[PDB]
């Protein structure tokens, strides 16, 4: 399962570019009567478009009495949208081949998420001098309008 | 009941139209020509230069009337063009 | 090694644009203001847009509206820059055009 | 506005929001929700879209109307809409079915010349105002408004080479000018193109 | 649960018709009475599973048509048949039970070949699974040319029959044997995932406007080797009106004097369709092979003197017989959600389906020239109809008075009035400067 | 519903009464008016 | 002159501007397109991605609703690059461009049965020039002519066009479609014998319209015991002479 | 890609050859609007 770095579901909020996300697996070995967690060291976790753009190593963060688990940082996804998957391939020789894979949409910056005008310091200026005019021709127009000629 | 009922809807009487579908057609030609007439007048009393109550007293006056034939013309002409209401 | 540990891959994010210093932008904003105020300042002791000629008869009640939708027009737009809806503000606009258009119509036809 | 579709080019994506002009479609939805709500008709939208040329056909022929009835005179206006009723190089375009930008468009194209001449042979500033909007709707439906933004200059100029500058020429093309060319940098495809 | 122990069968003949795409089971039964108590209620078991698709479960005695009430109940399951003359401490009474189930044996390969004929696997019990002690007791199976037990209380063929009768006394709830059997099929085997029927009915007009829309699959064996144009368009070439299991051509079965017929696609419309003599032959775009889906629409219209009766009690007073089911001869439906449109200003009074439903609701919903609310909706919901067996007609009484008639005009006119005063208004007002 | 032939001949008769009346306005607008 | 005018735009407006596009009207209507859309859109899972040429992926992103590569509105010269030298190359570097972009299915118009021209042997050359300037040392437009420089797609056909991917997968099983094996081609008007087309061992047909203009097949799954398809293929198809001689393989040192 | 001569005829009939006389009438009379046409046409 992958989510947002303070939980929030893909669903409830679809990815964006440059958005903290994080991912995680588990892992199990059976041993001929029941199961119990798998502790290994090399494992990765690729997100890719038709070439890998992120290859992190798997680090041990939990566990359980059946299940091993393993969870990437708190990742920031690239500035690219696209298509994009997020695929977990354990293929070690001797052992089981484990494949997880999922395709999910990292969207673009929407015209509402940007910096606001007033968030800028570069802006102050020119937001300044339209608040100035448009308080001039508020001045303007009423003193057009009251003195005679 | 559902015995009841099905004895019930075997009542000789059956559903009968009241303006036949046939003929449905032919009064919404006719209504339209009503509905244009009345009503252009009623467009043209606006502008007459007259008081306003005389100009307001004509125009609701062929209103009321332009309105009452266009509703029918329009179920008409609905149900003639094969969208039923 | 085709199968095998591989070496890691981090994406390289490029550095956002530079803002101007803060203390820098700061005086900008005082140059603009004075001279808004020195503007301001201008018209009312050149001789010019000396308040005379006010209406004060039955016109006055009109001349308020017309003020009020002139105002009313600017608060709007304000409103809508600090993040109403687009929607929202057409709708204030049509609900204080339609009586502001007759009030601003009638008070330029009384003065003549 | 926001749209990004995953279902074409399926690896790197559409944007579609910088990549689209949203006229032809926001007046489709315009029509079909008024139609829905204020009329009680609530038409499906393939009905909307197949039949939105036919029905701005009409506009195009009563903006015809309205722009020949300002050159000559009323007669002519009636003559010309007729003509472009029908004109099959029209209708090539304009026939039930084609959902492209075109049908719109040049029905626009014949508002905005009309508004554009009626501010310059009269001068005020609100026929220059309703010429720039319209424009603006113009610019934000179809790719070729650049025909506009050279030919309504062109016509300045050649008024100023023959030597019948007037204050309504100025009046009239600045207005024009100074809203049309800030309200069409708001549509994100064309965005700073105006002045580079 | 467990039910009273009293009543000994001493005959149990029961017939499973695998024909069609259906199962269809006929039980005759002698009952008798041991525990000495006048009793008036019977329990028939049915396994979970099989309860679970069950589309029509009748029971009659023998002696005449007179259908005895029967209810399904609301780990296996009973039905629940009651007498209206309680039978005597001792009492011999005979009976018929049918049922219906929406079970049909699964493709025994799964792939077959375009012109292969095609095997079904059917498991159910054997011994007779009842809820008491029975004395003697049978089994047939008819309906296919052949058939043939898997892993062998053996059956001898009789033509097309498949009896065997375990005829020596048996103890109640026998439920440990089971008997897979495989039979041949030659028939699509289609069947309905979803179904959404809607009858318009119109005063105005006097019309009642028929729309279906249906998301079909034929579950039948899957084609192997993928689908080759060329082997069917062979197939066509030479096999003239040959048996398959799949579908080429739908019969529509609609009421008598339907006009304007049509047969649409979710990609526009399809040319494919021609309607004679209260038929209606569909062809879908593509053959519905074996797993395959196709979902489309059709409909039609008919008058609204035929299905709306005027109560004599009051000229203002309605009510409506309206068909259940009109599709394809040998069809099963999964899911059906049948409603009824009545006019802006009906008022629903009285409600009655001959088979079970499982929801009903009324609400509203606008239409065409629908300004003041919408017209009146009623929903059935229905799980498992099947096309033959399910016949009635939903009763429908209902109120439209004359003033209710009336209002559509008046509303039309009335926004016509109001658009014309405000044209005045905005045209009588001085805007100038 | 409507067939082909029949939308061609509306078709030409909305044309022809369009032209016809544009033709008649033309005359009465030219005869009466300098 | 007006009436005369209204009776000759009303003509050319009923004869030239009122045509059909997605039905192609002896005399009879052919719907093959939509045909083949609605069974994508119904028989197929719902993220499927179907690879075809530039002109149709509108309606096959508009009737059939899936996923497609490449669209009408051409902005990424190299996208519709890569999806014109997939349908050029040999079977087995079709398939690794191919799956590489996670193409599940493969759509090809096929005109020869009924004459429609506008196909895609018929814009093949396309193809082959928007590929050629991305990879001029893989692709090249000269190996597709006959040694004369003719464009043949009879017998004496280069074995370049005899092995692309498109030819054998729009002319497969139509040599057997007329008795004889002596299948003509109605666009390019060649005769077709069952030889002239290799099978096809990366691919499964999955549909082929009534009048066989569109065939959609599917890329089969790569080999659970991981060998080449090809070798898959010519185990099943030659089969009855196999080299029942032992000898070592002389392959490579084991890593 | 130009276009050849019939077709201008195929999509305007009888109006191919009034343009430029009607081009010719509005640079006669040479008004404001005009000028606007003649650059258009
Ligand atoms: C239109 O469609 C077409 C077709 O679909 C699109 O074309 C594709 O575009 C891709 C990216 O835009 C491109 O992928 C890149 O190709 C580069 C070229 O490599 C070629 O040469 C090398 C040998 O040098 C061959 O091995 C290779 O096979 C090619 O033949 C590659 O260099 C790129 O690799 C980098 O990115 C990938 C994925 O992002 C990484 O896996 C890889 O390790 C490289 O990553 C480095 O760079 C990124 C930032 O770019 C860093 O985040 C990362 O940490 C690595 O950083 C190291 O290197 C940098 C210097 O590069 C250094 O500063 C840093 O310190 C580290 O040392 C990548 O593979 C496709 O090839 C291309 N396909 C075709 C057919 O053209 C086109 O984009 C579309 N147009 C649009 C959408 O507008
Ligand atoms: C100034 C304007 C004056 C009028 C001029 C223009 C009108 C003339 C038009 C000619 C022919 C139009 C009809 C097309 C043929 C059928 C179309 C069809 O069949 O499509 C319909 C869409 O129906 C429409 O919305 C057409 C509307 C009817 C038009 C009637 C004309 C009167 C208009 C006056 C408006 C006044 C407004 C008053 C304010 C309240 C789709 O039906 P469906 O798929 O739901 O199937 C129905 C089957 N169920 C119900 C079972 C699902
Ligand atoms: C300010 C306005 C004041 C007055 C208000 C009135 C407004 C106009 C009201 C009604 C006029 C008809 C409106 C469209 C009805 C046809 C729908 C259709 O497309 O029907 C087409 C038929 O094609 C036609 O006959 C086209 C001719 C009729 C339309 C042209 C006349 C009016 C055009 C101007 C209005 C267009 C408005 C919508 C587009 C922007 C079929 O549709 P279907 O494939 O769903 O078959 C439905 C039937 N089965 C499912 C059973 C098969
Ligand atoms: C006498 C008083 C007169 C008052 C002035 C009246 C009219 C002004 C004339 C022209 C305005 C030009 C500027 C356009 C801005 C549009 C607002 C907007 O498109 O919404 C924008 C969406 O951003 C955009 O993508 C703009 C892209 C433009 C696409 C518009 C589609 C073209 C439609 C053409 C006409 C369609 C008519 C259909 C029916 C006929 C914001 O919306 P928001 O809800 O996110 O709020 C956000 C509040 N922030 C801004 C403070 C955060
Ligand atoms: C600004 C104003 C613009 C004016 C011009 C605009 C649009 C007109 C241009 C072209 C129209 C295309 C014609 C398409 C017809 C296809 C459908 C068809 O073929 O209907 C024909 C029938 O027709 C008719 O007899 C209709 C005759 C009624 C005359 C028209 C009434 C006036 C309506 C206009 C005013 C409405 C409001 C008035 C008050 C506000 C076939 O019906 P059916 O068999 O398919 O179904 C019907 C099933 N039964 C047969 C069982 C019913
Ligand atoms: C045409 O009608 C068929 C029959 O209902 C529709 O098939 C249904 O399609 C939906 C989505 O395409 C399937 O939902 C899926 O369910 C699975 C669980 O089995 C889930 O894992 C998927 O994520 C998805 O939600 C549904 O199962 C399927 N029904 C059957 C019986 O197969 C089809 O969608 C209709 N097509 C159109 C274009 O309307
Ligand atoms: C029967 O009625 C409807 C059948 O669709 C269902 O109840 C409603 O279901 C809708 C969802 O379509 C919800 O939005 C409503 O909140 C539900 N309740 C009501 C009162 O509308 C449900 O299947 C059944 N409702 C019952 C048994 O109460
Ligand atoms: C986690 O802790 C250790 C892992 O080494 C072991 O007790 C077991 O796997 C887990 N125990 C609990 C209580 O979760
Ligand atoms: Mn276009």
């Amino acid at each position: 399962v992958h989510s947002h770095a303070d939980g929030t579901s893909y669903d409830e909020e679809p990815y964006k570019i440059k958005d903290k996300v994080i991912y995680s697996v588990g892992f199990s070995e059976w041993n001929g009567e029941e199961w119990l967690p798998h502790i290994a060291d090399d494992i990765q976790f690729e997100l890719r478009q038709v070439d890998p753009y992120y290859r992190l190593t798997l680090s041990p963060s939990g566990n359980d009495s059946e299940t091993q688990y393993y969870t990437t940082g708190e990742f920031i996804l690239p500035d690219r949208h696209g298509v994009f998957t997020f695929l977990t391939d354990y293929r070690k020789i001797g052992l089981s081949f484990t494949t997880d894979k999922d395709v999910k949409a990292i969207r673009h910056l929407a015209n509402d998420e940007y910096p606001r005008s007033w968030e800028i310091s570069n802006s102050w200026v020119y937001i300044s001098a339209i608040c100035g005019v448009i308080v001039a021709w508020i001045f303007f127009v009423v003193s057009f309008v009251t003195t005679s000629s | 009941t559902y015995e009841q009922l099905y004895k019930e809807f075997h009542s000789s009487k059956s559903f009968q139209p009241f303006i036949h579908l046939d003929t449905q057609p032919k009064f919404a030609i006719c209504g339209l020509i009503v509905t244009l007439a009345v009503l252009s007048s009623a467009l043209f009393a606006v502008g007459s230069k007259s008081s306003y109550i005389k100009k307001l007293f004509f125009y609701t006056i062929l209103s009321v009337i332009g309105s009452l034939f266009a509703g029918l013309t329009t179920v008409f002409a609905s149900n003639s063009f094969g969208v039923y209401v | 090694d085709k199968f095998g540990i591989k070496p890691e891959i981090h994406h390289i994010f490029h550095a956002e644009p530079k803002r101007v210093a803060k203390p820098i932008a700061v005086i900008f904003v005082l140059i603009i203001f004075i001279t808004i105020l020195s503007l301001i300042v201008t018209w009312l002791n050149s001789c010019a847009a000396a308040f005379n000629n006010i209406p004060t008869g039955v016109t006055a009640v009109y001349f308020l509206g017309f003020i009020a939708t002139i105002v009313g027009f600017e608060v709007i737009f304000a409103r809508y820059y600090l993040g109403t809806s687009i929607f929202e503000t057409l709708f204030s606009s049509l609900y204080l055009g339609a009586p502001g258009l007759l009030t601003s119509t009638k008070f330029l036809r009384s003065f003549g | 506005l926001n749209w990004f579709d995953d279902r074409t080019w399926y690896p790197l994506g559409r944007v579609t929001g910088g990549t689209l002009y949203p006229g032809l479609m926001t007046t489709s939805a315009f029509i079909w929700h008024a139609l829905r709500n204020w009329l009680g008709l609530p038409i499906d939208i393939r009905n909307v879209c197949v039949l939105f040329a036919p029905l701005f056909s009409g506009v195009t022929a009563w903006a015809t109307y309205e722009f020949t009835k300002e050159i000559k005179d009323a007669s002519a206006g009636l003559l010309a809409a007729g003509f472009i009723a029908i004109v099959p190089g029209y209708i090539s375009r304009s026939v039930a079915g084609s959902y492209d930008n075109e049908a719109i468009a040049i029905t626009l194209l014949m508002v905005t010349f009309m508004f554009w001449i009626k501010a310059q042979k009269t001068g005020s500033i609100m026929h220059a105002t309703c010429a720039a909007l319209f424009y603006f709707y113009m610019v934000s439906a179809w790719g070729g408004y650049v025909f506009i933004t050279n030919l309504i200059p062109l016509h300045v100029f050649l008024l100023i080479l023959m030597g019948r500058y007037s204050s309504k020429l100025y009046s009239a093309y600045t207005t024009w000018y100074a809203i049309g060319t800030v309200a069409s940098m708001q549509i994100p495809f064309v965005g700073f193109l105006p002045i580079r | 649960y467990e039910p009273p122990a009293t009543w000994e069968n001493v005959d149990y003949k029961r017939t499973i018709d695998v024909s069609n795409a259906y199962i269809s089971e006929t039980i005759e039964i002698t009952i008798k009475n041991i525990a000495s108590e006048p009793a008036t209620e019977y329990f028939t078991a049915f396994e979970s599973g099989i309860f679970s698709k069950v589309s029509f479960f009748s029971a009659y005695f023998t002696n005449e048509a007179t259908f005895l009430n029967s209810q399904l109940l609301a780990e296996i399951r009973y039905g629940i048949i009651q007498f209206p003359n309680a039978i005597s401490p001792q009492e011999e009474v005979s009976l018929v039970i049918k049922s219906f189930y929406n079970t049909v044996g699964i493709p025994y390969p799964e792939h077959v070949g375009m012109s292969e004929e095609q095997h079904l696997l059917w498991e159910t019990n054997r011994l007779p699974l009842s809820a008491y002690d029975t004395k003697k007791a049978s089994f047939t199976l008819i309906g296919s040319s052949s058939f043939e037990e898997y892993h062998p209380l053996l059956g001898k063929a009789n033509g097309n029959s498949f009896e065997f009768g375990p005829w020596e006394d048996i103890p109640r709830f026998s439920s440990n044997e089971t008997l897979a059997i495989v039979y041949s099929h030659n028939a699509p085997l289609n069947q309905v995932v979803n179904l959404r029927r809607d009858i318009w009915l119109s005063h105005w007009a006097s019309t009642i406007q028929f729309e279906e829309y249906y998301e079909l699959t034929n579950k039948a064996a899957k084609l192997s080797k993928g689908f080759s144009r060329l082997e069917l368009m062979k197939q066509i070439q030479t096999q003239n009106m040959r048996q398959t299991h799949f579908v080429t051509v739908l019969d529509m079965l609609l009421p008598e004097g339907a006009t304007d017929h049509y047969f649409t696609d979710l990609v526009g419309l399809v040319s494919t369709s021609h309607a004679e003599r209260d038929h209606f032959f569909i062809r879908p775009r593509f053959p519905i092979f074996g797993g395959w889906n196709y979902n489309f629409t059709v409909g039609w219209t008919n008058k609204l003197s035929d299905f709306l009766h005027v109560s004599s009690g009051s000229d203002e007073k309605f009510v409506a017989s309206i068909p259940i089911l009109n599709g394809p001869p040998d069809t099963v439906y999964d899911n059906v959600e049948l409603s009824v449109f009545l006019p802006e200003g009906a008022e629903i009074f009285d409600i009655d389906s001959p088979v079970p439903f499982t929801n009903v609701s009324i609400e509203t919903q606008k239409s065409y020239f629908d300004l003041n609310k919408g017209h009146v909706k009623l929903t059935f919901s229905y799980r498992n109809l099947i096309s033959q067996v399910a016949n009635g007609q939903v009763l429908i009484k209902y109120d439209y008075p004359k003033s209710s008639f009336f209002k559509k005009p008046l509303s039309i006119a009335c926004y016509i009035f109001t658009a014309l005063m405000g044209v005045f208004v905005l045209k009588t007002l001085n805007m100038n400067v | 519903m409507i067939s082909d032939e029949q939308l061609n001949s509306l078709a030409i008769t909305f044309g022809i009464v369009m032209m016809t009346l544009i033709v008649i306005y033309h005359a009465v607008d030219s005869t009466m008016s300098p | 002159y007006l009436y005369l005018f209204v009776f000759h735009s009303t003509w050319v407006t009923r004869t030239a501007y009122s045509s059909p596009s997605v039905v192609l009207p002896k005399l009879a209507l052919i719907d093959d397109f939509r045909e083949a859309y609605y069974w994508l859109r119904m028989n197929s899972d719902e993220d499927s991605k179907v690879a075809a040429w530039w002109d149709y992926g509108y309606q096959i992103g508009g009737m059939a609703d899936r996923t497609t590569l490449v669209d009408n509105n051409t902005w990424n010269n190299t996208h519709i690059a890569i999806v014109g030298k997939a349908m050029a190359s040999p079977e087995e570097k079709s398939y690794e461009i191919l799956k590489e972009h996670d193409v599940d299915y493969v759509l090809v118009i096929f005109g020869g049965l009924i004459g429609f021209g506008g196909d895609d042997i018929n814009k093949f050359l396309w193809m082959i020039r928007i590929s050629e300037g991305i990879w001029p040392e893989e692709i090249k437009e000269r190996d597709f002519y006959t040694a004369e420089g003719e464009y043949r797609v009879d017998a004496r056909a280069s074995e370049t066009m005899r092995n692309s991917l498109l030819y054998k997968m729009s002319y497969k099983d139509f040599p057997q479609l007329f008795n004889g094996g002596q299948a003509t081609d109605r666009v390019r008007q060649q005769m077709i014998t069952p030889l002239d087309v290799p099978p096809l061992d990366y691919f499964d047909e999955v549909f082929t319209s009534e009048n066989w203009m569109v065939r959609i097949y599917q890329l089969k799954k790569d080999d659970a015991q991981g060998r080449t398809l090809r070798d898959v293929g010519e185990l099943t198809r030659s089969s009855t002479k196999t080299r029942r001689s032992i000898k070592r393989p002389e392959l490579g040192l084991r890593v | 890609q130009p276009v050849s001569w019939p077709a201008f005829f195929f999509d305007t009939h009888f109006l191919i050859w009034l343009f430029p006389a009607g081009v010719f009438l509005l640079f006669l009379d040479l008004k404001d609007e005009h000028v606007f046409v003649i650059a258009y046409s």
